[PDB]
Formats: C-alpha cells, structure tokens, sequence
C-alpha cells in the first residue's frame, strides 16, 4: 500500500536521526 | 360496516376485473372455519352448502372433507402441514489432513540428514530442538546457513493464524416422518405439540395418525397468536398449523428466532383455492382468470409485499 | 393413454428378447412396477417410424397403477409421437389454431388421460380441462458448485512485487552502516547474519537504538505479510448463491455472468410480458441455445454460468450429477395435473382419489422412491 | 482468532439506503421508528396498504 | 533491562527477571490486539 511506503520512510529518518545523534555525541 | 383488507380482497378485486361482476363481502360468524360435526357443515363450508354464500374466499385449507361437498377453483396458494421451531481442526486448516502434515516430517527429516552431512551442534538431540524452537515461538557457521528456514517458518505461522482468523465467520426433526413426533416418551423433557382446534389440520392428522391425535388434544390453543406467544416464551416446543401463516410469521418475525425446517417437508402440500356452489355457471371462469394471473405475471407484485420475508440464509 | 418420455419421471427402456422387460428391485427390496409401452422406435422425424412394444416405468405411471386399483381402470400406456407437450404451429391457412402433441391427440380423440407431467396454464386449460396437481414445483436457478480453493496463488509480494527487492536493500545497507558506525569509541560477516536473525525468528548507543529501529521495521513487515493474508481470505469468496429472482446481480447481467433460456419456453412467454426485464432482454437474447440438453452441457462445460430451467428436472439433474447444484428459492410457481377432455366424467373421482393418495403420505413416498436419488 | 472475529463483527449497524432497507420492513423493538401524528407522511402511508 | 523488555514482548531480539516476567500476558496482549487491528483495518 503507499501508507507502507510512507510509515517505513517515517521510521528511517528517525532511525538515520538517531544515529547521527548518537554520532555526534 | 367497514372496509375489508387484504392479499384476498386484492385477488377479488383483480377478478372482478375479467368477470366484471359486483361482489358482497361479509364475515364469519361461527367461530372458525369449522368441520363435519354431527352431519352438518359450520363456517365457510356451512355458509356455502345452505346457500348463504355462493363463493367462499379466504384462508380455506383443501382436504378431503371439502372436494366431495363443493367444488373449487385451482389453488393459487402454497399451504399444508408445517412445523415452526425456535432457533438454537481438519476444516480450520490442512482439509486434506494428510499432504502437510507428512511434508513437515519429511522436511525435518531431510534437514537433520544433510545437518549430520554438515559434519565436515548434536544431530539426534540439538538438531530437532533448534527446528522446533526456530519455527514456533516457544522454545555455528552450518546453523546460520541452513537458518533460511525461518522465512517458511513465518510464512506458515502466517498462513495459519490467518486462516483460524477466517475459518470462524458465521434441521432437527426433519419433517412428520421422524420418530420423535410418534413417540413422545423416548426423550426426557416432554414434547408439547400446538395445534388450532376446529380446523382442517386435526382432521387430516385423525386420518393419518389417529393414535397421535389423542397425545395431540392434550394442547389446544385458541388462536396462532397464541401459539406465537408460546413458542417465544418457550411454553410450547413446536407448533403445527397451516404453511403458508408458518412461513410468513417466520419471515416476517422479530429477532429471526423462529424458522421452518428446509423446503420440501410439508407432510402435504395443498392449496387454498375459493369454494364455489355445486353447478355455479363460474368454474369455467375463475380458474381460466386465475391461470391467467398466475401464468401471465399478476402474482408476483402481491407475493413481493404480502408473502415474502427476512432471515433468510 | 398417452405419456412423453421424461427421464426424471418416466423410464422408457426397450424390452428384452421374449417382449418384456427385465424386472428390478429398488433399495428397499420392492418390486419396480412396470407396465407395457407402445411407442415409435425413433424419435427424430424423417425415420422409418414402427411402433416397436416399448417398457416405461416412473413415478407418475405408479400413480395411474394406483388410481386405476382404485377406480377399476384398464388401460394401454402410448407414447407422443410429435415428441412436445402442446402447442400451437403454423400450417396452410395458418390462421386456424390446431394443437399438436398431447394436447392434439386429446382433442383428436386418440386419447381419453394423460398421466404425465404437463404444466398448468391458462391456455392449455381453455380447451383441456386439468385435475388437482400432485406437486407444486416452479423454474429455480441452477448453477455449478465447486470445491472452494484459495484464490491468492501468487509470488514475489501480492502486487508490489519490488518490496522483496526493497527490503533487501534495506538489510544491505543497515548492514553496512552498523559496520561503519561499529569503528566508534565484527569484520566480515556477523553484522548480516545478525540482521537475518533478528528480522527472522532464529538464533555502544548507536547499537541500542539501531537494534530497536531495526525490530519496528520487522515488526511491520510481517504484521502486513499477515495483514494481507487476512484481506485475501476474506474476500477469497467467489461468488454468493442467487436467492432468486430478487438477487441484484441477476438484474444487471454482464460478461462475467451470463445465463439466458433456450428460445420459446414458457419461460420465455413468461418474461415477454415483463417490462421490469428490459434488462433482463437486453443480454439473454443474445445467450439462447438450440436445446436445453445442449445448455446444460455447456454449463457443464463452463459456458454458462447459470440456468434456468424447470425444478422437476434441473433438481433431478442435481441429484444424478453432484456436480450442479440447485440455487434459488422459488419464483413463479407452477404445478402438474392431468390432462382430460372437458366431458370427461372422472374429474371428480380422480381429483378425490389424487387428494385421498396426498393426504395418505403416498405423493413424498413416491418422490422419495422417484426423484431424490443419492443426494450430494 | 477470537478478537479478529470480533473486530470484523464490531460494526454496529449499516445505514438505512431508503425505504426498501429491509430493516425497516420489519421494525422491532431494538430499533424503534415513528411519525408524530398525522403528517403529509402519515396520510401517504394510509394509503400504502403493504 | 532495556534489551530484555523490548525482547520479551517482541519475538526480535535470575529470580528477579522471573518474578517480573509476568509481563509477558500484556505483551502477547498486546501484540494480538496489534496483528488483529492491522488485519482487521484494511
Ligand atoms: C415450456 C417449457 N416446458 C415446460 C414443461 C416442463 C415439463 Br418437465 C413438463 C411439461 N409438461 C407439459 O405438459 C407442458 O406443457 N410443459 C412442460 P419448454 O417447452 O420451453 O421446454
Ligand atoms: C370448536 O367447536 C366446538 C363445537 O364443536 C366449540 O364448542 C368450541 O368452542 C370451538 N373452539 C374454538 C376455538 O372455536
Ligand atoms: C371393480 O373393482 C372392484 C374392487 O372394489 C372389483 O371387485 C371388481 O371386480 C371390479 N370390476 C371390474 C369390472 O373391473
Ligand atoms: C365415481 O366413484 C363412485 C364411488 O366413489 C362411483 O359410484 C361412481 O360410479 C364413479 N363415477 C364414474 C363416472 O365412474
């Protein structure tokens, strides 16, 4: 479905977020 | 006076289209439809015979009391005798039961053989332990390999809820020919039969069932609304009576808590027909009319709006 | 009398060697009552036609057996030789109405009773007076079971067949970006087989919410992999059983669901003088075939998809052959009866023995011995 | 299984399409319907005797 | 902690944990209403 598209986009920019977060402390 | 309603006053005023005579209209005033008592006619039949009634129009059931005394037309109604009854793995998953089921042992079977192959971390013990514990939730390098596994396992677990999910989304008597109708001591909880007394039911259960008949007079009812009222308390277990009322109470009931038993069981399918007078210069007429509303398409608009019902299957 | 070759109802077989037929029990031990027929040898016109001494046997000649115990009847059984029912055909000076059939050799004088199954219309019943009917059976829908199967056979996702594709990227590149991210303040492969692992059910801060992000988008994945599975089985219904004529989907026909009659039944007549079925005209006209035979063979062989035809032998077929089944309540019902001359004086004692055999149980114990046989 | 049959039979009811609802054909008493007295609408369905 | 309580109610992943892993009926709970709601809503 395109909300599937959409919802797994959502969690990987938080998910790529996260990381540079985490990187940068 | 007052104005009579009705599927029957419909059918006169479509017959007096054709025929094109005026007709008076009058009710009962002996009770019921009656029956033979004593050598004389009561009712319908006893209005017809003295000549008070030339024609006879209602709810008038055919046995073989009435062909003999008064002709009548074709029946253009379905009735007879019918029964009115209140409401009450393998098909979930693998329906042939046999194909999966031994596909899953030859598959662990042929993936312990090629782990023990893998030898070049027990095959008997730990081998059958990982596999069942991999596939169902409850519980080096060769194990991670042959892990591919995992992708079936899910598929099937999948697959399964799935179909338990959407395998649950949802007679008795079968007709007078069951013993249970003849012997009412066979069962711990008494049988309790309805039927309406001075009727054409009792007769035609005295002709064929008279031993029945003298269980049956131990529950007399004074009317079908009554007998409704029974069954939805549960006072009465079934009820017998004309078809064609049966049917369009449990068509048109509340709840859909009472239905019939299949098609095709009535003990007798008969019809209605209109009790004309012995010689009448109208039988030629009215079953030629009749035909011709049944055959022709003048039936099925009152059928629509006075017969059919809801709760079907 | 006269009596037409219906299958359902009458058995027309030739005799043996010595002129009679072989006798047979039914399942309960009885004698199967047969009496002598006489009929043509061939049915098909243009033939060498000898009236060859025929066996019948069935239901409805049980019942002129017993009416003729009771009301002392002798009788010689015939055949049709028009091979129809009745109607009316057109010859030189066509505007005079001659029947043909059953009906025409009642009225011809060849025959004084007509025990068989012929329906009750107003048009036959101007100039043949009819009894009271044994059983009331009306034209019902008749369509083709099949054993239910699941209908989602597919591979590689149900529709976006790049998902697989995706994810897999997806595996890739959180592989490597956790062997990046693992040279902070384990080498070759441990980072894809992890990632297998806990996408699959088998055995510092960057790892923690890694771990947790990759378990939210597992999560998903099968939670649509079930979700679709659900969806599917759902709707893998095929099709619902037409109720009867009320059904909506009959009243719109289309190219995925077609059903028509033959030509001129009376079922045909019937729907002429419906205006409401100008939907129903505009497709059926263009579906009907030559004979009913030839129609149920091409339900058989998945033509048609529907068919409409009489219960007293779309039911029969039913019961011999499991694979169609009867559909639909009723609609327009009808019933048989016999076929007598307008002065025939046994109309009242046949209609009154026809009306005692009812009432006595012998009309279900018949249509249990003649119609319902090896029920699916 | 339970809970998914439950959520597939959680609707409550479906919305009446018109006068041929088959629901309205036959009122009980889980769902109650009427006019006020005499009504355009009460004289239109005197006349209606099905 | 963290890893055991995001690996006990999810199927990715002494005394004390035992006595505490009563969580686990909340969890099944939970993820049943989960995998129902998605089928369920589509
Ligand atoms: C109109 C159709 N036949 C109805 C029918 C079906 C069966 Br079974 C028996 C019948 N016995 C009749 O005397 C008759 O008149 N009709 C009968 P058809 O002619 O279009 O096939
Ligand atoms: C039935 O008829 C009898 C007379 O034979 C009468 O006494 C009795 O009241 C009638 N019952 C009903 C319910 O009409
Ligand atoms: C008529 O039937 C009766 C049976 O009641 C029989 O006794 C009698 O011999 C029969 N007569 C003829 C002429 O068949
Ligand atoms: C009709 O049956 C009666 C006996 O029920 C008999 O007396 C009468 O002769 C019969 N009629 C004819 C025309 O055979």
């Amino acid at each position: 479905d395109i909300d599937n598209m959409a919802g797994v986009f959502y969690m990987l920019a938080a998910a790529m977020a996260l990381s540079l977060i985490t990187f940068i402390w | 006076k007052k104005c009579c309603k009705g599927f029957c006053i419909d059918i006169l005023k479509k017959l007096s289209r054709t025929v094109k005579f005026t007709y008076d209209l009058y009710l009962v005033t002996n009770g019921k439809h009656g029956k033979k008592v004593n050598n004389v006619w009561n009712g319908m039949i006893g209005e017809v015979v003295y000549q008070r009634a030339v024609m006879a129009v209602g709810s008038l059931t055919i046995n073989e009391e009435r062909s003999e005394v008064v002709d009548f037309s074709v029946p253009f109604v379905e009735t007879g005798i019918s029964v009115m009854v209140s409401r009450s793995l393998e098909p979930f998953s693998a329906s042939v039961w046999v194909m999966m089921f031994v596909m899953l042992l030859i598959v662990s079977a042929i993936a312990v053989f090629v782990f023990e192959y893998f030898s070049p971390s027990f095959t008997i013990g730990k081998a059958i332990w990982l596999l069942w514990g991999l596939v169902f939730n409850n519980s080096t390098t060769s194990k991670i390999m042959v892990s591919v596994w995992a992708f079936f396992a899910v598929i099937f677990l999948a697959s399964y809820t799935a179909n338990l999910a959407a395998f649950m989304i949802q007679d008795q008597v079968t007709g007078l020919s069951d013993k249970k109708f003849q012997r009412p001591h066979d069962y711990s909880p008494p049988f309790r039969f309805g039927t309406v007394p001075n009727g054409s039911t009792e007769r035609n259960i005295r002709n064929n069932y008279p031993y029945m008949h003298q269980y049956m007079t131990k529950f007399n009812q004074k009317g079908v609304e009554d007998a409704l009222v029974s069954l939805k308390t549960g006072k009465l277990d079934a009820f017998i009576y004309d078809a064609a009322v049966l049917n369009y109470k449990a068509g048109r009931d509340e709840g859909c808590k009472l239905v019939t038993i299949g098609s095709g069981y009535i003990f007798a399918t008969t019809g209605y027909g209109i009790a004309l007078q012995k010689g009448s210069p109208w039988k030629r007429q009215i079953d030629l009319a009749l035909l011709q509303f049944v055959g022709d398409g003048e039936m099925e608009e009152l059928e629509t709006c006075w017969l059919t019902g809801i709760c079907h299957n | 009398i006269v009596t037409i070759h219906q299958e359902p109802f009458v058995y027309v077989k030739p005799t043996l060697s010595d002129g009679t037929c072989k006798e047979e029990f039914t399942v309960n031990g009885d004698p199967v009552k047969k009496v002598i027929c006489t009929g043509p040898n061939d049915t098909s016109p243009g033939s060498p036609r000898h009236t060859v001494p025929q066996c019948c046997y069935g239901f409805c000649i049980d019942l002129l057996i017993k009416l003729a115990r009771t009301m002392n009847f002798t009788y010689e059984v015939h055949l049709v030789a028009d091979g129809k029912f009745g109607t009316q055909e057109r010859v030189n000076n066509s505007n005079k109405k001659e029947w043909n059939g059953m009906m025409g050799e009642l009225l011809s004088g060849q025959a004084d009773m007509i025990v068989a199954p012929l329906t009750i219309n107003n048009e036959r019943a101007q100039y043949i007076e009819f009894s009271k009917p044994f059983k009331y059976q009306g034209l019902t829908i008749l369509v083709k079971k099949e054993i239910p199967r699941s209908t989602l056979d597919s591979f590689m996702q149900p529709f976006q067949s790049t998902l697989w594709l995706l994810v897999g990227l997806s595996v890739h590149v959180v592989a490597v970006m956790l062997y990046l991210l693992d040279r902070f303040s384990l080498t070759l492969s441990s980072a894809m087989w992890f990632s297998w692992g806990v996408l699959l059910n088998s055995g510092s801060f960057s790892a923690r919410i890694l771990g947790m992000v990759w378990a939210g988008f597992a999560m998903i994945i099968v939670a649509s992999y079930t979700a679709n599975l659900a969806a599917f089985l759902v709707l893998d219904r095929p099709e619902e059983r037409i109720t009867g004529i009320n059904d909506p989907r009959l009243r719109n026909p289309s190219d995925k669901f077609i059903y028509a009659t033959v030509k001129q039944s009376s079922v045909d007549i019937y729907f002429r003088r419906q205006v409401c079925l100008s939907t129903m005209y505009r497709h059926m006209e263009k579906h009907n075939y030559e004979s009913a035979a030839e129609a149920i063979q091409a339900v058989r062989d998945n033509k048609l998809h529907a068919f409409i035809w009489d219960s007293a032998v779309l039911e029969f077929e039913a019961s011999q052959k499991c694979d169609l089944v009867t559909t639909g309540e009723l609609f327009f019902r009808s019933g048989f009866g016999i076929g007598m001359r307008k002065d025939s004086p046994w109309k009242q004692n046949v209609s009154l023995s026809i009306l005692k055999s009812h009432e006595n149980g012998f009309m279900e114990d018949l249509d249990k011995t003649w119609v319902r046989y090896q029920e699916c």
